[PDB]
């Protein structure tokens, strides 16, 4: 039994740390997107009245 | 006693989260399409 | 001991495999080995015969750089005229690493309409890999090991059913995964809008 919580605690840990590793990986590329096509779009709007 | 509510806790505590962050991840990919 | 099935359960929660998995369920939705096998037109014989012929051609089909190189898994006689060869192709990279093409994008390849009529020349009636109504086809009958009341109920909840698909998520190193694929995904965004751009500028200019 106490081999036994020396694993699970261990197994559950493991996985925090992915959940972590997920924590880490986080967006601001994401954010940066709508921002430049809102901006392509427009450059095409002038290129076209133009 | 003291260990199994540890457990539990921590559980529901970062189950809490990752169903926030799933969420994330669902609205950039919102925002993808 | 009730003491026993709480830790069960707590370690069922945190797992892969899915007893009421940790509660780690979350469906996202997603829109909708290398091995491709083909079916030629021709008797066995004439395949195996000519084959160096056959491997070359396709080869041909791919571009004929050299760092492609196509590979015939094996071939077996279905009909006595058709036949089935399945193949992989290995691409190697500039640092001379090598690794086989994904089925999936082979199979793009192939099926697109101007590789497809060549192949066709070729005698390749059909093509399939491992990996409209075909949609229908895949959501029903459930996926990975996903219960059947809960897929199905994805499949109502979905907020957008032909840009999407239910596709199964699996704990955290899935949304890793996911993330992993955004990033991809992310990539290729800025990048045709670059193309976008640079077509305007041309424009402009």
């Amino acid at each position: 039994i106490c081999q036994d919580v020396e694993n699970l605690q261990k197994f559950v840990k493991e996985q925090k740390q992915v959940q972590e590793e997920i924590s880490r990986m986080s967006s601001k590329a994401m954010l940066k997107v709508q921002e430049d096509i809102k901006a392509l779009k427009q450059l095409l709007s002038l290129a076209a009245n133009g | 006693e003291s260990l199994i509510n540890k457990w539990s806790l921590e559980l529901e505590d970062q189950e809490r989260h990752f169903l926030q962050q799933a969420t994330q991840v669902n609205a950039w990919d919102r925002t993808l399409i | 001991t009730l003491l026993g099935d709480e830790r069960d359960a707590i370690l069922a929660k945190w797992n892969q495999l899915q007893a009421f998995w940790g509660t780690g369920k979350g469906y996202f939705n997603n829109n909708i080995d290398g091995l491709v096998v083909l079916v030629f037109n021709k008797k066995e014989t004439e395949i195996r015969s000519q084959q160096q012929q056959l491997v070359e051609s396709l080869h041909k089909v791919l571009g004929g750089n050299q760092t492609l190189t196509v590979n015939v898994e094996g071939t077996k006689t279905l009909p006595d005229d058709q036949t089935e060869v399945v193949i992989y192709v290995v691409e190697r990279s500039p640092n001379g690493t090598s690794r086989r093409v994904p089925a999936t994008t082979l199979y793009a390849h192939f099926e697109q309409a101007n590789i497809k009529t060549q192949l066709q020349q070729l005698g390749v009636t059909l093509s399939m890999t491992r990996t409209p109504a075909q949609i229908k086809q895949l959501l029903q009958n459930p996926p990975a090991g996903v219960d059947p009341i809960i897929w199905e109920q994805a499949k109502v909840d979905n907020p957008d059913s032909e840009k999407l698909i239910p596709v199964p998520m699996v704990g955290f190193k899935e949304l890793l995964r996911r993330l992993k694929v955004q990033d991809q995904m992310t990539k290729q965004h800025q990048t045709r809008l670059d193309i976008i751009s640079e077509d305007i500028s041309e424009l402009q200019k």
